[PDB]
């Protein structure tokens, strides 16, 4: 079917920015990312409908986090600005080709194997 | 627009429909024949709940796509169905893969029980190269 395929986490200091990638190995319609923080339950941070463009946010990064698609490359941009120590966590590339509501984590059907991010001070 | 068959089939196939979930490109090819005519503007108006069918794979306006004007309306596909009615059909396709994640998967479509269901469906993806 898909597989992706994430890269680009690290460790940046509060206040910094950092943009993460995912590839993907066929095509697919939705694609968003899935953090987990350390102890926590995952939770959706952003999500893009490749047909038209559209982007979706969860409430605790919209303004700051920015989703976008490489139709060429097959690949999706997670951009974050003004990261906070609470944006430190596991960030999963997911993907499907079902029309749903997009960050509802239960359409998904692709998963990559996640990218670190780690925000000090 | 009106598509022809095999144009149809490898449309279909690059969007990821073939085996998708289990159903064969000719059982979508089927479902699209006898649902729309391979038409993208195609529509049903159902008096009894007053909601309509749109697009290629007729799509229900009362739990799968937003028409603004049915009643007890869910949007399960989040698309508005005005989306279902373009020549471009990734928006129907990726509706369309979302009715058939639901246990009854493609069987939902009363037509494909009636004229696919059962049928041999070799002629909907002969020749076409897919």
């Amino acid at each position: 079917q898909v597989q992706l395929q994430e890269s680009g986490g690290g460790s940046v200091q509060a206040g910094g920015s950092l943009r993460l990638s995912c590839s993907a190995s066929g095509y697919t319609y939705i694609s968003g990312w899935f953090r987990q923080a350390p102890g926590k339950e995952r939770e959706g941070v952003a999500a893009i409908r490749s047909s038209d463009g559209t982007t979706y946010y969860a409430d605790s990064v919209k303004g700051r986090f920015t989703i976008s698609q490489d139709n060429a490359k097959n690949t999706v941009y997670l951009q974050m600005n003004s990261l906070k120590p609470e944006d430190t966590a596991m960030y999963y590339c997911a993907a499907t080709e079902v029309a749903g509501w997009p960050l509802d984590i239960g359409i998904y059907d692709y998963w990559g194997q996640g990218t670190e991010v780690t925000v000090s001070s | 627009k009106v598509f022809e068959r095999c144009e149809l089939a490898r449309t279909l196939k690059r969007l990821g429909m073939d085996g998708y979930r289990g159903i064969s490109l000719a059982n979508w090819m089927c479902l699209a024949k006898w649902e729309s005519g391979y038409n993208t503007r195609a529509t049903n108006y159902n008096a009894g709940d007053r909601s309509t069918d749109y697009g290629i794979f007729q799509i229900n306006s009362r739990y799968w796509c937003n028409d603004g004007k049915t009643p007890g309306a869910v949007n399960a596909c989040h698309l508005s169905c005005s989306a279902l009615l373009q020549d471009n059909i990734a928006d129907a396709v990726a509706c369309a893969k979302r009715v058939v994640r639901d246990p009854q998967g493609i069987r939902a479509w009363v037509a494909w029980r009636n004229r696919c269901q059962n049928r041999d469906v070799r002629q909907y993806v002969q020749g076409c190269g897919v």
